[PDB]
This record gives C-alpha cells, structure tokens and sequence, in this order.
C-alpha cells in the first residue's frame, strides 16, 4: 500500500478511489470500517496490517474562467475553485 | 455572531459570499 | 434633552441584555439555516 496519493485502490473488495492516511480513530478488535453518512465509507483498516486508515478522495472542484470579452481580448484567467495552490 | 451555530462531500460544495463579513 | 438621552442610552442596554439571556431570539435567522442545511441532508442520505 501507498499513501497521500490518490489511488484506485481495493481493500478486501472495497473497490474506491482517494488518498489515505494513517488513522487516529479509535477502531475496535470486531470493527472492520466506518461510514460517516450516506454509505461513504470513511476509514477502512487493512487486511493484513491490521492498521486503520481514512479515506478522503482526492481534491475535486469546478474551474471558472474570467474573459473580458471576445471582442475586447482573448486573454482569459482560470479559477480553481476550493484547491489550495499545490495542484495543477 | 455569536448567537447562531452555521462540509462537503460528493459534488456538493458551498461558495464562499462575494461580500466578506468584514465588508457586510 | 437629558432625559431623553437616557431612556435612549438606556433602551439600547436592555437590547444585548434581551438578545444575550434570552436564546432563541435569533429564531428567524436560524431557521433559513436549519432548513437549508436540513434539506441538503436529505439530499445526501438519497444517495444510500
Ligand atoms: C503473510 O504470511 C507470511 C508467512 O508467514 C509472512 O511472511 C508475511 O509477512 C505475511 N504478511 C504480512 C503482511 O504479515
Ligand atoms: C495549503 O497548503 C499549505 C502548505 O501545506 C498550508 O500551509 C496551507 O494552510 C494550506 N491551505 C491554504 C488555504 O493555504
């Protein structure tokens, strides 16, 4: 397994997409994942490690362009809405 | 402010008020 | 003048004093957030 990267990943038959980091959850010796709401599962531990993890799928946003116009330019910006300056 | 108790997680999402607080 | 600088000063007193003791006095504001925050709930528990 890796992490912090997004990845198609496929815990034991859960067949997802995100990024996972190590867990702070408190699991229980019987307790195989947890879904916060809506059958989003939120955090799964391994089969062999034994170890929990999260999973946040990874960063997903609308992009907006800002044109003056087409007669006045074609010089445009782009926004990503909601993404921190380290994607693309 | 303090009177009132105002997360997304699948296509949903909440833009942000072009007003600022410190500006309304 | 003076005393009517005083009711004036004073009414505004009572306004923070009613609006702190007494919760629910933001009952109007309150609701356009529970209900729209309640109505996308909904929204995502139709997802399951
Ligand atoms: C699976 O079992 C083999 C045999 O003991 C062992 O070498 C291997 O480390 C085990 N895998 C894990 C993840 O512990
Ligand atoms: C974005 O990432 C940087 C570096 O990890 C971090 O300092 C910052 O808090 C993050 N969020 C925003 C909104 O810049």
């Amino acid at each position: 397994l890796v992490k912090n990267k997004c990845v198609n990943f496929n815990f034991n038959g859960l067949t997802g997409t995100g990024v996972l980091t190590e867990s702070n959850k408190k699991f229980l010796p019987f307790q195989q994942f947890g879904r916060d709401i809506a059958d989003t599962t939120d955090a799964v531990r391994d089969p062999q490690t034994l170890e929990i993890l999260d999973i946040t799928p990874c960063s997903f946003g609308g992009v907006s362009v800002i044109t003056p116009g087409t007669n006045t330019s074609n010089q445009v910006a782009v926004l990503y809405q909601d993404v921190n300056c380290t994607e693309v | 402010f303090n009177k009132v108790t105002l997360q997304k997680f699948n296509g949903l999402t909440v833009l942000p008020p072009l007003l600022t607080d410190e500006m309304i | 003048q003076k005393l009517i600088a005083n009711q004036f000063n004073s009414a505004i007193g009572k306004i923070q004093d009613s609006l702190s003791s007494t919760a629910s006095a933001l009952g109007k504001l309150q609701d356009v957030v529970n209900q729209n925050a309640q109505a996308l709930n909904t929204l995502v528990k139709q997802l399951s």
